[PDB]
């Protein structure tokens, strides 16, 4: 789950254009020495505040996000058969 | 029939050969670096975490990937021959030039002016390599070294350093399979070779089956013995001055060889025959050096004597002989001082005349028996594969700690290309290829520090912007102890790698991938 | 061309050839484990329980699992080498470390750190196996060994711990084929050698064809004899002694061998002529030793004397000797006692020596000739297919009973390991990385016990933990009886191992086992 | 089995031949050029720049094809034989021929007369080469062509700019690759060969290993010397003159060579011996070469003349001599001058005698030891890789600077063909397809200059329309300096390339491509 929570924010990172795990740390070491808040922004390819930027999600967007995805993982790792029906 | 492919897909088969090969090796690249199994068709595989060992094997199918491989392989080869250690580094800085300059390439730079840029630039780093390198003071310092080359083990870097110490300056190590788990060293001193004990009864100390002989005589002749009447002056001369003679011939053949012994037996003389060393020419090269630390004379076949013409003046003069089933040992002689520096000097001059026609070490090993020690690091394990290892490792510390005490020691963990670099920034040239020449070897100066710091679990760019702002505010020998994960002085630390190793590693790969880059063009058979 | 893997890929490979290999061998563990039939060539197939010899013939198509089976297969070897038995243990603690270190490293564990907590924790557990040990008491410990390793057979047991109360501590045991179906101990003490009855005349026992004489004198020489008149004197002074005479010379020809038998059988002398051991330089060896132990001279050829300069005090006394077709035997001789103390204490310092040159078994064999006797065990049976697993089956209880006086005992079924493993728990260190590689060994160490009781019918796991508790109930030696299926004292109830057997496979299985796990990248060639 | 082509078929398959071959050498012209990557079967791969190199590798699948490619090679191959440089302007060259010639003849002109044609214009044009060819006066001229041929290093130019200087005209350049990286000249003077140092007390300079003999007289004999005898004579004058003596003979062997030896160990004389140079017939060449300057007799076998016989009046006299383990040179002797002279113009008579069954150039080495001196320059680079390039740069300005000192320099990068192919328009013949054949020439020698224009980046016709106006407004030697892009004065630049080169060039192209236009038909097997 740690490294599952950490994947949308390379994910970001390497579609704008950068490395994600160079963005990955400059984040992690931010967060102690400037604040939580501290992130990297995407449009523009600097770090900054992300809640003084106004770049915000709410809050239920992220706790179902993480809590549907690691339910519908569970299930299948764990399945055992898979039943369909021959084609045509 | 031929095959000519141009341009981009030229380059692009090379890129794929050169990125192959070298992938594969760097994963052995640094302290946290791990080892490569290498198939062998007989017998047990191969583990091993040698850079050039690993390359050597690599082949490809495809012909002109397989060329790219060929050249690069060339890069860890050299850099073994002349320095025994960093071939890991060179495949990586080769890998990175290559790869830089196919960029400078593709945007339409001249290839014969990046290859200029290229040499120019290595030039510079050379020689503030150079102004960063520190002699080695002593003990420490080769422990030091021996120590990080055997990746971070100190049971080999003391023993590297007790042998050296034994040894001197002038000595030669060698490496050797223990019979046993464990590794011992050991350290003879005085002129040795491989003969003796030619019969049983010549014993002095029947609890060790070894005899020993008090202020002895030696004789020293060319050709077999084995008639009684020329065999019987020296020992006429030698029963009157008492003292022990030992035998050093072709051969003490049957009557010659029953008298000395039944002789002995009766105690009234006290003697030893053993054969001479060597075989062909080496006959002559022996002797005389045999001859030449005893005080005597070789008594050659030039000279002319008969057996039965030699007296105790030609004759040498040893204070002690060891001599067993195959070793026998000189301690001392009455060779004139002068006249074994005049030998050690003779051999050094002659080692650019020996190196066109040698093939084997025995340059250095004559120069070592009348200048100090050899010693014998017998490297044991409990199984075989573990010996394979360890032994390569022991033999890399080795050939690296003898390049620190020739060309002194630099900062370790890639810190010196990072420094080296740093100087790069001054040098401008009128040419714009050129310069886009001498960018690429600042970017490749910086690959190795990168990928230590990879195969560490740390991201090599964050790590490399830390050590370059540490070079200002700490200082030159700061840098990136990736073995537990912090920055300190290096040097202090005892990370550190021979300035001799560096130098190397840069020149061979900067020579290969800059002659790399100037291709346009490849000819190869069609399978 | 060359193919290389990386990372998980490289592992599975290495994990499945790895497993296959253990998995047939695992089967023949434990006194009821099953036997292994394997495919020859030529001939009937080979039925055997012995773990090396499963694992010798063992090759797999894929090259990467063949990497990984080859591999292990060295920990067999060296095993077998070192200790003759435990072989199959060696192999399964071998794939459990190696299993276990996998799953370590997929957490993202430091390999090389791995490797060096293995070292550590396996440091240990030799230490305390080693305050386990029990030493060899008598004729109980080593009939219980000889039975154990003989697959719970004591009619095995009975023959090997006769075999050693009659040679003593010095003698050789030797393992043969017999020609019938019983199994017979044939035992022979004295200097004896494969020459022997030059000619049919020299009989003294014709219900035997057995040449035996009472206090005979020996003529050691090292040639030929067939000149009449220097055969003469050696007899012209022995019939005034009127003692026997028995000759031991390179050949007794014609002439000289016609003068011999012709006044043998008018009977005015009684004499025999056999031909001296060993060819090449195993005259020089033999012969000596024949004189040494006898109180004469050995008459060689560096001595210079002839024949007729012989006389009776140069030649040795014996108290009886028998010559037949193939064998001759000396019961005593005039030898001086610490002459023949000195020629033993030559020969085992001559064994480190002659490691390096030797290929044949003659160094204990010269040993045991002057300072004991040497055993034949005659394994026979019924049919060859069950003759070949009986004599497995002796070679291994003869193998381990030696290392049993060597080392001491230790409890079996795989108790002193997991007695061993309890004082892993004090040990820690640093490294959370290296504290993964002690966990390892835990783990490992435990193993054989559970296989023992899977191979038995019942639950490892079960067994294992009421093993455990019993450790504090009960006492050390408390263990699993998998024979009969319950929980008793193995060192009272004579379920006992050698000390060197389970230390050596501890120590070959984590030293292979531990140098895999570093690996990163396999490099094999393409088929 | 064999198949036939005509017409257009068989002239489309040759052009693909010619034109596939000519691509992938055209792409190493010009400065600005780049390199060829060859696959070598064993060993690492060569990367050249050299054209005729890269054109003794093609060869395709197609039989046609591959005649097409085979003849053009030729071109390459001839070109390299003669004059050593300008094979890839020759295959240039080459392909414009033929590919302008299938155009006339596609047009319905006779292939015979446009053959014809062909002939006349580059008679024409090599009249016009050489008088527009200026004589090389000094070391400016000397070190400009080498720079250039060797791909703009000055760095060589100066090294061979150098060794012209030391050797004289007479003298004879050698390259050889260096031990080390470092690139170094040496040149020796006199008479030299590879014996000597017979034995080790033939020392007179301890600190060098080099016997030097102060006004020695030297003794040249064909046979062995062996008899004591007959020896004694010649060191019975000679201590009677009291100068050094030098033994030149087949051998000196046992009891000759311990007198020699000991005589001069004892100081009365001083002394040496060596071999005599060559095997076979070499003997007799050389040592009345080396007799005819030392101004003494061969005393060869023909001239009857006993070791017993000799005096000091047919023994030479030589100034001084110096001998070691390989190197025996003397640095001057009594040799008549007018002697020489004839013997170098005998040599130099001899040359075309010698042409028809020579396979060593041992014929100018013996011009060069009695009229100068041989130079020797030792390439050395980092890498093997680099070090193939640098020699064959290397090789390659040092023919194109002989060639130069032979028949003058003329003006560089095409320009010389572009203002010869000017006096082609006032070349005019009665049939109209001879005139298509002038054409073609004139097409062809001003298609190089377009083709390194091309490699540098730039349009080739703009450039060439460009220089041929400037040839009126500006003068002759006017031309386009790719290396920079720019147009000046090609002579004063430094821009020059041999007149030997360029008019061997079209020559050669001239010749294969005209014969290959006149066929009409193909014969090859079917595969
Ligand atoms: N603890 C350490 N921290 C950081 N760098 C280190 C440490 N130990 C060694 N190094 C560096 O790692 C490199 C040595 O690793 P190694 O795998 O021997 O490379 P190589 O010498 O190029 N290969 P080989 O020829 O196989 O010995 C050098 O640059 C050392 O300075
Ligand atoms: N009756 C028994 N009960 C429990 N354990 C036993 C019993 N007999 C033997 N053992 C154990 O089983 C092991 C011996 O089985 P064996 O098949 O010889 O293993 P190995 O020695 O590793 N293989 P090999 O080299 O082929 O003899 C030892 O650990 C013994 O202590
Ligand atoms: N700086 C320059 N500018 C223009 N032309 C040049 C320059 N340097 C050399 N050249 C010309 O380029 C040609 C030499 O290039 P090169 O690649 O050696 O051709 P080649 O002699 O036909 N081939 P090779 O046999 O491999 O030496 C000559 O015609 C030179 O006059
Ligand atoms: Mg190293
Ligand atoms: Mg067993
Ligand atoms: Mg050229």
């Amino acid at each position: 789950i740690k490294k599952a929570c950490r994947t949308p924010i390379r994910q970001i990172a390497a579609n704008s254009g950068f490395e994600g795990y160079v963005v990955l740390e400059k984040v992690l070491q931010l967060g102690k020495e400037k604040g939580k808040n501290w992130g990297f922004d995407a449009g523009v390819g600097d770090y900054k505040d992300m809640v003084e930027a106004g770049i915000i999600d709410p809050t239920k967007v992220v706790r179902v996000a993480i809590q549907n995805a690691a339910s519908v993982a569970g299930t299948m790792l764990t399945a055992e058969a898979l039943v369909a029906e021959i084609p045509e | 029939a031929k095959k000519v492919i141009y341009g981009e897909d030229a380059r692009a088969r090379l890129k794929a050969g050169v990125d192959k090969l070298a992938n594969a090796v760097k994963v052995t690249l640094g302290p946290r670096g791990r080892e490569v199994i290498i198939e062998k068709k007989w017998g047990t595989p191969v583990v091993t975490k040698d850079g050039v060992t690993v390359a050597k094997e690599i082949e490809f199918k495809d012909p002109y990937e397989n060329m790219g491989a060929q050249l690069v392989k060339e890069v860890a080869s050299k850099t073994s021959d002349v320095a025994g250690d960093g071939t890991t580094t060179a495949t990586v800085l080769a890998q990175a030039i290559f790869n830089e300059g196919l960029r400078a390439i593709a945007s339409g730079a001249n290839p014969m002016d990046i290859k200029r840029g290229i040499d120019k630039a290595v030039e510079t780093v050379v020689n503030e390599i150079k102004k960063l390198s520190i002699p080695v003071s002593g003990r420490k310092e080769i422990e030091q070294v021996a120590t990080i080359s055997a990746n971070n083990d100190a049971t080999i870097g003391k023993i590297i350093a007790d042998a050296m110490e034994a040894v001197g300056k002038d000595g030669v190590i060698t490496v050797e399979e223990s019979k046993s788990a464990e590794t011992t060293l050991e350290t003879v001193q005085g002129m040795q070779f491989d003969r003796g004990y030619l019969s049983p009864y010549f014993v002095t100390n029947p609890d060790k089956m070894e005899a020993v002989l008090e202020d002895p005589f030696i004789l020293i002749y060319e050709k077999k013995i084995s008639n009684v009447k020329d065999l019987l002056p020296v020992l006429e001369n030698v029963v009157r001055a008492g003292k022990p003679l030992l035998i050093i011939a072709e051969d003490v053949e049957a009557e010659a060889l029953a008298t000395l012994v039944v002789n002995h037996i009766k105690g009234v003389i006290r003697a030893c025959a053993v054969k001479a060393p060597g075989f062909g020419q080496r006959r002559k090269d022996y002797l005389q050096d045999i001859a030449i630390l005893t005080g005597g004379t070789a008594i050659t076949e030039e000279l002319g004597i008969k057996l039965e013409s030699v007296t105790l003046d030609m004759l040498g003069r040893a204070d002690k002989v060891i001599v067993d089933k195959d070793n026998t040992t000189i301690v001392g002689g009455k060779g004139s001082k002068e006249a074994i520096q005049a030998r050690i000097e003779q051999i050094k001059r002659q080692i650019l005349e020996t190196t066109s026609d040698y093939d084997r070490e025995k340059l250095q090993e004559r120069l070592a028996k009348l200048s100090g020690g050899v010693a014998i690091i017998r490297v044991g394990a409990a199984t075989e594969a573990e010996l394979k290892e360890k032994k390569a490792r022991v033999e890399d510390a080795v050939h690296a700690t003898k390049a620190a005490v020739e060309e002194g020691i630099v900062p370790g963990g890639g810190v010196a290309l990072v420094r080296a670099s740093e100087a790069l920034d001054n040098l401008k040239v009128d040419n714009a290829d050129q310069q886009l020449g001498i960018d690429i070897i600042k970017k490749a100066c910086r690959t190795p520090i990168r990928q230590i710091a990879a195969n560490s679990g740390f991201e090599g760019y964050v790590v490399l912007e830390k050590v370059l702002q540490l070079g200002k505010e700490k200082g030159k020998n700061w840098g990136f102890d990736a073995g537990v994960g912090d920055y300190k002085d290096m040097v202090e630390a005892g990370i550190i790698d021979p300035t001799k190793v560096v130098r190397v590693a840069i020149q061979n790969a900067a020579s290969v991938a800059g002659t790399m880059l100037t291709a346009e063009a490849l000819v190869a058979e069609i399978p």
